[PDB]
RNA sequence: GGAUUUUUGGAGCAGGGAGCCACGCAUCGACCUGGUAUUGCAGUACCUCCAGGAACGGUGC
């Protein structure tokens, strides 16, 4: 096998891969847009795009159509951006043959599927259009990401949550809004003035679910940032800075022991000590999820909002107003992601009488003449 | 009386118990006379439920999915996590 | 006529006359292995006789498959990380095939579990000493294009290639 | 459908004979199923059942005396259908010995058709010789080979042979 | 049902709460609970008074148990005798 | 007082699976609304101990040798 | 009861079972039966030393099934 | 015997010594005083024998019927 | 069809000798002759023997009800 | 007579319970159900080998009770009357 | 409304010792080397016999 022609149909599939995810980008803007702010808010060096363009919904002169499917095929750039990571790795790791290529001359096929089947397996659009999903992602469903009270990143469901924190205090004085209010607490507060007593056993077990759930809905919702980098990046300012990263003017240095310490050269004598050693072997998991909980709400603040908000109007709602309501997110939910008298005269006729023919889709006749009249019949 | 013990976890995220001693955690959607159970997004834990531990919380975890359970083999229920909103 | 989920959807699954789950995947003129996500591990072995495969790759961690039935293709070379997909196949029948160099069947080495082999009908059959390099470089292998691997071969094979 | 084989070593477990039989017989076509006993009685042979009907003469040809285990397998067609067939499915010569027809032509001759017949213990009659070249006549000492013979070449891309029914 | 409860075997219960007596329960817990029945039922579920709570780990052990009901299918055996005396 | 839904297994050859990792292969010839079961031919998995009762209860699972 | 309904609802599909003995059946649910008696076919089953094996056809008693795994194209009985 | 039932069988062994194993391997000798309809078993002068040996000395004593493997009249 | 009550039946009338299966022990079994039998599949066995199949040893036992909670199998012995 | 009905009285009592586990459980009752299948609230649960487990809520199938231990001031006589 | 498929139980109990490595007893099974018998058209608890090997597997105490 010729390693030129591996390699060359490496980097025209790799160039097909490009060109759908920019065909995309091109019809709907907003797919980039959307990504690349969120991204402006992680990594805050990002460039981003003029903010009219932004708002008209537009890359250059034309203003496209505003669009589920956003989110739809962001998974799908998603997959396809895999594919590309992967082509390009296994990348980076003649008389002869045209004789052998005589093989089999007497062949009557049509060969023009090399890059048409490329090209298509990774297109727009069924017979003709009726699904935004590219043969490549046909299989892909968000509804087996995305809850119905999530409505594919709009909300956070929190309710359940709610539920296991009332399991947690051991009472009912907890109301949902007074448990967002506790939520929002997630760069000191949740330290320093904790719902519960952070050495909790049925708080930290919460805290970890919790922490998990919201940081899986992060990447679930913005699929096109980079996963790795985020996290990794997170792990990083947990290493370097969360270091005495918590300082006090008054009372020094607080340590994640849960004590405070008075100046920085006691406080490093301390990393050594047998306590904090003790904590940091046992409740290192924890502490770190903790902080994931808080910088991963922290990115999602608005989201966090956004529900909030949700919250307090459903329940400002009546009952038919609240139904409605309902009724709007599950259509929303399950929605295709890319729309296109003469009483004795019967008797004496004969009608009305409950009849069957087999043959027909075991169908139901209610007269004798009209089924006679089946016999000769289109169906 | 009201019958409601059950009613009230309808929907919700349970922990369950086996009398093997396994850990079965799903979301609680019907029971009856015998208590066979139907657990949604149902998991399985051998090695401990989590309160926290330091470690690792999740050994031996396995996804089953839907999941009927015969009331016979269960032992006891408490309350996980709330209703998942979907 | 790409692999795919739709295609393995409707692809004959039954019960084989060995006993164990087979997904009937022969004859679709398949030139890539690719997408067996969609089998979701269900089955002990797949059969994929009489299909234009060039390549044994392209497999997902398939935890399950234990046979794998690969006559009438057209493969010239084998995966290097197929164990880690694949970590209990135990019999690969590979008959009428494209191998022709002995160095093409080193990635063979690393399927722990592997013991029955099958490599007939391929050109590289007829190499000098191709039955002793099997044995020495796939020594799991226990039964070699339906004749049981014998010591006095292991021994030979030891001599040459120690 | 079926292929009664003979002459195999005794010595492999049924259920690694089987298995062995299953892949080695499966490059033909789907094998339905292969019944195989240790018994005294049926100790050293099986029975290889295939969808097919072609799928079981091109492996009675191609495999005629292949080593296996060590020792070259004799195969034939069954004598009777089996269990399996007769459920999926569901005249007093049939099946015969005699098998004439024509519509194979091509240069084809008496010593060709007398080696492909020879293939067979039964080769009997052959009658293929005239300018024509394509009139068979074949007479088989039995119709398992001559059913081998004509299950082997059962599809002469379309010849006629027809049984003497 | 008064009658099988009062003549049966059952009656060995329905004596103890009616003297006040002492009865040994071996139970399938590997224990044994020695004390007075204040109530029992078809299923020899029962509600105990002082009760003696003895068992074996080897190593004797004993506990006092005031009030307590009993699950009457634990039940092995149930034992009267010159114990209340 | 529901019948198991046995018939079809009925004259066919079956291995039956048994509390206390017991196996035995033979012949259905009826059974009850209890799952009790008449096995001719049996055989304790090998000795022949011929026509038998199996107690519906201590029946764990059972395999058909046929096909039905 | 609830659990039953939905029981009777997966006959037809492909389903997972484990014993009271911890041997784990997945196969074509055939017939269900109200005691939960379980008729399968094409079964593979996997025991307790990891090892699996292939049946065609299998009847297991319901007392002595510990569950049953169902297909979750049942999930969408949401008004208990 | 022309047809000797489970039930008249163990109502002829009233007044009588009998011993009753246990599923668990005990043995309880004594006077069966009485059976019901469950099979519960009351015994006077009751002794215990485990591993067939005189153990305890017990008198009266009932056995729930679930823990009866066999009774044989002695 | 043969019913499994309908087979008691007859081994009672053929004062056939009687092998018994119990529950979860494997190491002892029972014999006797059934004499009668109830709706519970509770036995009156005759001359009935303890069956050590570990110590090849029998325990001589005469006139046993055994309860029918212990069955698992019922076979027909020779002897 | 039929004893459950004395345990459906016991509602808001503080008891420990036994298992046939041996599992050791306490808390407070809020239902006892026909079944003996027991509710309870702020439970303080000890596995058989574990150092206790505290759950707001703790529901039990009847069947896998040992025993109950009842507050030794319980008035069993006013609840044996019907 | 305690008698085989659920809620009035068939449960209960038994493992450290020796220097990371190795392990008592009983039953059953393939199983592995040699050699040797059979050439038989079937739908199957298993399937020749003879000698040697088991730092093999399962179950119970």
């Amino acid at each position: 096998e010729t390693i030129l022609e591996q390699q060359r149909r490496y980097h025209e599939e790799k160039e097909r891969l490009m060109d759908v995810m920019a065909k995309e980008m091109l019809t709907k803007k907003s797919t980039l847009r959307d990504q690349i702010n969120s991204d402006h808010r992680t990594r805050a060096m990002q460039d981003r795009y003029m903010e009219v363009s932004g708002n008209l919904r537009d890359l250059y002169d034309d203003k496209d159509g505003l669009r589920a499917e956003f989110y739809n095929r962001l998974k799908q750039i998603k997959e396809f951006h895999r594919k590309h990571p992967n082509e390009i790795c296994v990348p980076m790791s003649l008389k002869a043959r045209e004789n052998p290529s005589e093989e089999a001359q007497n062949l009557v096929e049509f060969t023009d599927e090399e890059g048409y089947g490329r090209y298509l397996d990774l297109h727009d659009c069924i017979n003709l259009k009726a699904s935004e999903k590219l043969d490549y992602i046909t299989y892909l469903s968000i509804f087996d990401q995305l809850f119905d009270i999530p409505k594919e990143r709009k909300n956070a469901e929190y309710k359940r949550y709610l539920e296991m924190l009332l399991e947690y205090l051991q009472d009912y004085t907890d109301r949902v809004k007074p448990l967002q209010d506790q939520n929002e607490l997630f760069f000191e507060k949740k330290w320093e003035n904790g719902t519960f007593p952070g050495w909790p056993k049925e708080t930290s077990s919460a805290l970890t679910h919790a922490g998990a759930h919201l940081d899986l809905s992060a990447f679930s919702s913005w699929e096109e940032l980079a996963s790795l980098g985020l996290d990794r990046l997170k792990s990083a300012l947990l290493a370097l800075g969360l270091g005495g990263t918590l300082e006090e003017r008054a009372q020094r240095l607080f340590s994640t022991k849960s004590l405070e310490s008075l100046d920085t050269s006691l406080f490093a004598k301390n990393p050594k000590s047998k306590g904090t050693k003790r904590d940091t072997e046992r409740n290192k998991d924890i502490a770190f999820l903790e902080a994931q909980i808080y910088e991963y709400v922290e990115i999602l603040g608005e989201q966090r909002h956004l529900t909030h908000e949700n919250v307090q109007r459903k329940q400002a709602r009546t009952g038919e107003e609240r139904e409605e309501e309902e009724e709007e997110q599950i259509s929303e939910s399950e929605s295709e992601d890319e729309e296109n008298i003469p009483y004795w005269l019967y008797k004496l006729h004969g009608l009305n009488i409950n009849y069957n023919c087999e043959i027909c889709g075991n169908y139901t006749y209610r007269g004798p003449k009209a089924f006679q009249r089946h016999f000769a019949e289109w169906r | 009386g009201k019958s409601s013990k059950m009613l009230q976890h309808i929907d919700y995220r349970m922990r369950c118990i086996l009398q093997d001693g396994r850990i079965f955690i799903g979301t609680f959607k019907a029971f009856d006379k015998h208590m066979n159970l139907i657990l949604c997004d149902c998991d399985e834990f051998r090695k401990i439920k989590p309160k926290n531990s330091k470690q690792a919380e999740r050994e031996e975890k396995r996804v089953l999915g839907l999941v009927l359970l015969r009331g016979e083999n269960l032992v006891s229920m408490t309350v996980e996590g709330p209703p998942p909103k979907d | 006529v790409k692999l795919t989920a739709e295609l393995i959807e409707q692809a004959a699954q039954y019960t084989n006359a060995v006993r164990d789950r087979e997904l009937d995947l022969r004859g679709y003129k398949i030139p890539v292995i690719e997408n067996l996500g969609a089998t979701l591990d269900q089955f002990d072995a797949i059969d994929f006789s009489d299909n234009e495969i060039r390549k044994l790759d392209g497999f997902p961690l398939l935890r399950r498959l234990k046979t794998l039935l690969v006559n009438n293709n057209r493969i010239c070379r084998i995966g290097e990380g197929l164990d880690q997909a694949l970590p209990c196949l135990t019999e690969l029948i590979l008959t009428n095939n494209s191998l022709v160099e002995l160095g093409d069947l080193d990635p063979l080495a690393s399927l722990k579990s592997l013991t029955y082999l099958s490599i007939l009908r391929n050109p590289v059959t007829n190499k000098k000493h191709y039955r002793l390099y099997v044995i020495y470089k796939v020594p799991q292998v226990r039964v070699l294009d339906f004749q049981k691997v014998k010591l006095k071969e292991r021994q030979e094979a030891e001599k040459m290639f120690k | 459908h079926t292929i009664y084989i003979n002459n195999m070593n005794d010595k492999i477990k049924k259920e690694e004979l089987k298995r062995s039989l299953y892949a080695l017989f499966s490059q033909f076509g789907h094998v339905v199923d292969i019944v195989a006993l240790k018994t005294m009685k049926m100790r050293g042979q099986a029975f290889v059942i295939f969808k097919e009907l072609g799928s079981s003469t091109n492996a009675l040809r191609q495999l005629q005396g292949f080593p296996f285990y060590g020792k070259p397998m004799r195969i034939q067609y069954a004598k009777t259908d089996s269990d399996i067939i007769s459920k999926m499915r569901g005249p007093d010569y049939p099946p015969n010995y005699i098998l004439f027809l024509n519509n194979l032509p091509e240069e084809t001759n008496e010593m060709m058709l007398s080696m492909l017949f020879n293939q067979f213990p039964g080769f009997k009659e052959v009658r293929l010789v005239p300018g024509r070249h394509d009139i068979a006549f074949v007479e088989f000492e039995n119709d398992g080979q001559a059913g081998a013979a004509r299950d082997a070449l059962q599809g002469f891309k379309a010849m006629k042979i027809t049984y003497a029914k | 049902e008064e009658e099988e409860f009062n003549t049966g075997p059952l009656s060995v219960l329905t004596q103890s709460v009616k003297n006040n007596t002492q009865v040994l329960i071996n139970c399938r817990n590997n224990k044994k609970l020695l004390g007075r029945v204040k109530a029992f039922d078809r299923h020899c579920n029962m509600v105990l008074e002082n009760v003696k709570e003895m068992w074996t780990e080897p190593v004797n052990k004993d506990r006092y148990i005031s009030k307590m009901f009993l699950r009457g299918d634990s039940v092995i055996v149930v034992l009267r005798n010159p114990l209340i005396a | 007082a529901h019948p198991p839904e046995l018939k079809k297994f009925m004259d066919k050859k079956l291995s039956l699976k048994l509390n206390g990792g017991r196996h035995v292969q033979g012949i259905l010839r009826g059974f009850d609304p209890f799952m009790n079961l008449v096995i001719d031919e049996c055989v304790e998995m090998q000795n022949n101990i011929g026509m038998v009762v199996i107690r519906g209860n201590s029946i764990i699972m059972l395999e058909a040798l046929e096909r039905v | 009861g609830v659990p039953i309904k939905v029981l009777h609802e997966a006959e037809g599909h492909i389903v997972t079972c484990e014993t009271n003995t911890g041997e784990v059946y997945r196969g074509k649910l055939i017939e269900a039966e109200d005691n939960m008696n379980c008729q399968m076919s094409n079964i593979t089953v996997t025991y307790r030393d990891g090892r699996v094996a292939q049946l065609e056809q299998v009847y297991i008693r319901g007392s002595k099934i510990r569950f049953l795994i169902l297909p979750d194209m049942l999930k969408n009985m949401l008004k208990s | 015997s022309l047809p000797l039932n489970p039930k008249p069988f163990l109502n002829g062994l009233t007044g009588k010594p009998v011993m009753v194993k246990l599923k668990w391997g005990m043995e309880y000798k004594g006077y069966l005083v009485s059976v019901d309809g469950y099979m519960n078993m009351q015994l006077a002068n009751t002794e215990e024998y485990i591993d067939g040996a005189l153990s305890g000395h017990l008198g009266e004593v009932l056995i729930r019927c679930n823990n009866v493997l066999y009774i044989r009249g002695v | 069809m043969v019913q499994p009550i309908n087979l008691i039946f007859r081994y009672l009338q053929n004062r056939s000798r009687i092998q018994v299966w119990l529950y979860e022990q494997v190491n002892m079994r029972i014999e006797g002759c059934i004499i009668g039998f109830d709706e519970y599949m509770n036995l009156v066995l005759d001359d009935a023997e303890e069956i050590h199949s570990k110590t090849k040893s029998r325990k001589q036992l005469g006139r046993i009800m055994l309860k029918g909670d212990n069955i698992t199998l019922l076979q027909s012995v020779s002897n | 007579m039929k004893l459950v009905r004395f345990l459906m009285k016991l509602s808001h009592e503080t008891v420990t319970i036994e298992l046939k586990n041996g599992t050791q459980v306490h808390g407070t009752i809020t239902g006892v159900d026909v079944s003996m299948n027991t509710h309870l609230k702020a439970v303080k649960m000890t596995l058989k080998n574990r150092e206790p487990v505290q759950l707001e809520t703790l529901s039990i199938r009847g069947n896998n009770i040992r025993y109950f231990i009842l507050p030794d001031s319980l008035p069993l006589d006013t609840l044996l009357v019907d």
